[PDB]
RNA sequence: CACAAACGCGUCUCAGAGAUAAUUAAUGAUUUAAUCUUAACCUAAUUAACUCAUAAUAAAUCCAGCCCUAGAACAGGGCACA
RNA sequence: GAUGUUGGAUCAGGACACCCAAAUGGUGCAGCCGCUAUUAAAGGUUCGUUUGUUCAACGAUUAAAGUCCUACGUGAUCUGAG
């Protein structure tokens, strides 16, 4: 039974697995952005965002930069790794990417399908949820709420 | 195992007609503000999401011009352009994409 | 008229998303500090204990299992059910449940008002507290009934006693025989061809028929059971916590149903025990820590010699 | 755990131990109702063409927390009468052993080292 | 007032009431007495039950 | 045991009352002694089943999403803190 | 114009003409074993060496290692040594 795990079997096995996620890692801190396949999307998340946290722990580093070679497959990314795309996260603990689902593919396979993208990347910012503006009838009936607790306080 | 008898059409009816079989009736369809068109509630603007696209496709094609190569990618942050601006000074040290396209109005200054 | 589906933070803007979570546990622990005076607000009449009689229920959490020694050398192991939230919610007269016994209905952990139905809700909101998640009902005797809404801690079971436990076994889906049942398998190697796990013969030949009992690949383990004879062995005053004797059947993390025992050996092992239920406020006095039984060596001790 | 057919080691100095065969002594057949035998279980031996009984007195199987687990599985021959059949037992023995006196009393009686 | 029913002869000790769960080994058979005594209502039930006609409008 | 789990070779837990079969006995008629009686009246003693006390389950309708020790699909439990 | 046939494997449903466990009568029953008879089918009824073998012999034990029927149960579950 499949009690407590925290893996998909994504793949031709395990080692295929891994593989599947060095594609779309060296993918997305290439492009900065990629659509892929939700499932697939999800499991890179993780990854993604621990591989952020190598490029906190400095150029030096040597565990980071033997971590680097692996997981980014394209040569010239690891200095982006390190000089780019790891300084402009510092303040920020978790926040680095933003996973959101698309409209399922268009093609006959008609999977379901995910943009996962870093935060400050440029290029054009994703058509995000809005939230619902305070002027909103519910949300403008809150406010005396709100306000009454401070007026009692 | 073979069957034993042809089925009835009355059967069949009732295997293939079920509300279980039936196709359940999408409960979360709404519309966008900027275009009007249908979307889902947890799903990303199809319509909205085509014109984002095709955009970054575009910027990453002249983007692609200025890099000479498949192996050569840039260390600087990159900031793009359109017709009329001129880069800030918090933005230049960086390299820049220059577009004939006026910036379009989903996509900000900041 | 093609009504939408609308969850309860659907509308809500940034600004007042953080401010209706704030409002509502506001006013969860307020209305839970509230009924922690139970003696004091307009208790029941409290009846002597009569010999056949059948105390309140507990609602816990299953922590984990922990090593423990005794006094004489042997090593038994236990586990670690907390009380949470626990309440009596509703109660039954005699008449109106079994024709015999008083349903007495007990609340588990506090769960978000947010997710549940709007008859719970009511049902809550008649009472004033927050929902809970899991609710059993416990068969009592007339002499043994409580006021609804009262809380109930842990220091219910005093250390060394028999209790007992139910709850939802953990759930292995649909499970082959060899699981299921335990039947033995088919040789491997022997040129056996495609056999190796399946029933084998389901029945005989005249029957024709297979009958209505026989054991078949399905449902494995979601299921309610109960454990007897369980011996109590230390309490933990501050955080609720019971120390029970060998395994709960359920998850870890589980809710689970904790009352006296039933078994013949036990009966009237209840008349020394704080009965309504316990009450912290009315014997004014400060519980040890921990109560240990007689046998347990202590978490610090001589550190046993023979002679 | 020594069961049927398991090749024993026979620590007490004895007769039938020491002199060599071309069979290492088997077990037969062991006492308990379990097929599965354990330190201070009782053992039917197998040993040059002729059948012993044995008290089992350590083995390679893991047994409870704080019991000693031995290298090589160790019987030690044994007459119907209880009576050791040998001089002395030189290689270590459980403590545990002492817990029955009633049984094992002349067993424990010639025993050299406990563990 | 059923519970108070008489049997002629020695019907209440010879009289069995037998019954399937359809579990293997599930065959039971009361004696009158001991039916009797399980549920007042039982006889006469059983007794009017088997004497309507056959069909579906006994139920 | 290269998963956070599964698992045994490991650990825990296991029951009251009522009935009767064959057979032993007490009062005791037909037949005023006797006699357990296919005679009363109460009776007594005693297997297995088999019943049942007791235990499980037992709050009608929000359910888009997203988690899960819950799951083949549908179902079920979570998503206020923190 | 086919009801595929021995023995095993697996899973067993039933009978009682009880092999164990449970109450008892009789003895050529002092007790320990026994030998017979009555009542009782919820539960049990082993592992090996040789044979394709059920049977049988033999080793070692167990409270016992029952007698049977179910297409000599069970091949759209398995095995073919015969
Ligand atoms: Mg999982
Ligand atoms: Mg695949
Ligand atoms: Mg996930
Ligand atoms: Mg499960
Ligand atoms: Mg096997
Ligand atoms: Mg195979
Ligand atoms: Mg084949
Ligand atoms: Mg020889
Ligand atoms: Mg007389
Ligand atoms: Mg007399
Ligand atoms: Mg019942
Ligand atoms: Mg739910
Ligand atoms: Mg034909
Ligand atoms: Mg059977
Ligand atoms: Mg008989
Ligand atoms: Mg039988
Ligand atoms: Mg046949
Ligand atoms: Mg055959
Ligand atoms: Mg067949
Ligand atoms: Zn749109």
């Amino acid at each position: 039974i499949s009690h407590g795990r925290v893996f998909r079997r994504l793949g031709l096995g395990p080692e295929s697995r891994i593989h599947l996620l060095q594609n779309l890692l060296t993918g997305l801190v290439r492009h900065e952005r990629i659509e892929a396949s939700w499932a697939r999307v999800d499991e890179l998340r993780g990854y993604a965002e621990k591989l952020i946290d190598y490029g906190k722990l400095g150029d030096t580093n040597e565990r980071a930069m033997r971590m680097a070679d692996f997981w980014l497959t394209e040569k010239d990314l690891i200095p982006k790794l390190f000089q780019v795309l790891a300084p402009r996260f510092q303040g920020q603990n978790g926040g680095y990417t933003r996973m959101l689902q698309i409209p399922n593919r268009n093609e006959q396979d008609r999977a379901k399908m995910a943009v996962i993208e870093y935060k400050g990347n440029c290029l054009p910012p994703l058509p995000l949820p809005r939230r619902d503006s305070n002027l909103t009838l519910l949300n403008q009936l809150l406010q005396g709420l709100r306000q009454d607790q401070e007026a009692s306080s | 195992a073979a069957p034993k008898n042809r089925r009835s059409i009355e059967v069949n009816r009732c295997r293939r007609r079920n509300p279980q079989k039936l196709i359940k009736v999408k409960n979360n369809i709404d519309v966008c503000p900027e275009c009007g068109h249908l979307k889902q509630k947890h799903i990303l603007c199809g319509y909205c999401y085509e014109k984002v696209r095709k955009e970054t496709a575009e910027i990453r094609r002249q983007m692609g011009k200025q890099e000479g190569g498949p192996f050569r990618a840039p260390t600087t942050e990159t900031v793009v352009l359109y017709s009329g601006e001129t880069p800030s000074e918090q933005d230049q040290g960086k390299r820049i994409i220059e577009r004939e396209r006026k910036r379009p109005s989903w996509f900000t200054q900041n | 008229h093609g009504k939408s589906v609308t969850w309860w933070d659907e509308h809500l803007s940034e600004e007042n998303v953080p401010f209706v979570k704030q409002l509502v546990s506001d006013e969860n622990k307020a209305q839970l500090a509230s009924k922690l005076c139970p003696l004091k607000d307009e208790p029941w009449p409290i009846h002597p204990w009569e010999p056949g009689s059948s105390r309140v229920g507990l609602i816990a959490l299953k922590l984990g299992m922990m090593p423990l020694w005794t006094k004489d050398g042997q090593k038994h192991v236990v586990t670690l059910l907390q009380v949470q939230d626990c309440h009596v919610l509703k109660y039954t007269p005699k008449e109106n449940h079994n024709g015999r016994m008083a349903a007495l209905t007990v609340g588990g952990k506090t769960v978000s008002h947010f997710h549940k139905s709007a008859s719970i809700l009511e049902f809550y909101q008649e009472l004033g507290l927050p929902p809970k998640q899991k609710v059993k009902i416990f068969n009592v005797t007339e002499n043994a009934v409580i006021k609804p809404g009262t809380p109930l801690y842990a220091a219910h079971f005093r250390p060394g006693q028999y209790v007992d436990v139910t709850a939802k076994t953990i759930g292995k889906g649909f499970q082959g025989v060899m699981r299921r049942w335990g039947f033995k398998g088919q040789p491997a190697t022997h040129g056996q061809t495609k056999t190796h796990r399946r029933p084998g013969a389901i029945s005989t030949g005249d029957v024709a028929r297979v009958w209505p009992g026989t054991k078949m690949p399905g449902q494995l383990g979601n299921i309610d059971r109960t454990a007897f004879g369980l011996k109590v062995w230390r309490i933990n005053t501050k955080h609720n916590i019971i120390y029970v004797n060998g395994s709960v059947p359920g998850h870890k993390n589980c809710l689970v149903k904790i009352k006296d025992s039933k078994l013949p050996a036990y009966k009237d092992f209840c008349k020394n025990l704080p009965f309504p239920t316990y009450f912290p406020d009315g014997d004014e006095e400060a519980l040890p820590e921990d109560l240990y039984d007689e046998n347990v060596c202590q978490p610090g001790a001589p550190s046993i010699t023979f002679t | 755990a020594i069961q049927k057919m398991t090749r024993v080691r026979v620590v007490d100095n004895s007769a039938l131990g020491t002199t060599p065969y071309h069979r290492p002594p088997r077990c037969i057949h062991v006492y308990n109702k379990t097929g599965v035998g354990k330190v201070g279980d009782r053992i039917l031996l197998a040993i040059r063409g002729q059948k012993k009984k044995a008290l089992i007195v350590g083995h390679r199987m893991p047994g409870p927390r704080m019991t000693p687990r031995f290298d090589s599985n160790n019987v030690v021959l044994l007459e119907d009468n209880g009576n050791p059949v040998g001089t002395r037992i030189k290689t270590p023995i459980p403590s545990s052993l002492r817990q029955r006196e009633g049984e094992f009393s002349k067993v424990l009686a010639i025993a050299q080292n406990f563990v | 007032n059923t519970r108070h029913i008489a049997f002629s002869g020695n019907k209440w000790e010879q009289k069995v009431y037998s019954s399937h769960t359809g579990y293997p080994g599930g065959f039971r058979q009361v004696t009158a007495a001991q039916l009797h005594q399980k549920d007042p209502v039982a006889i006469v039930k059983l007794a009017i039950y088997g004497m309507l006609p056959k069909n579906l409008h006994r139920r």
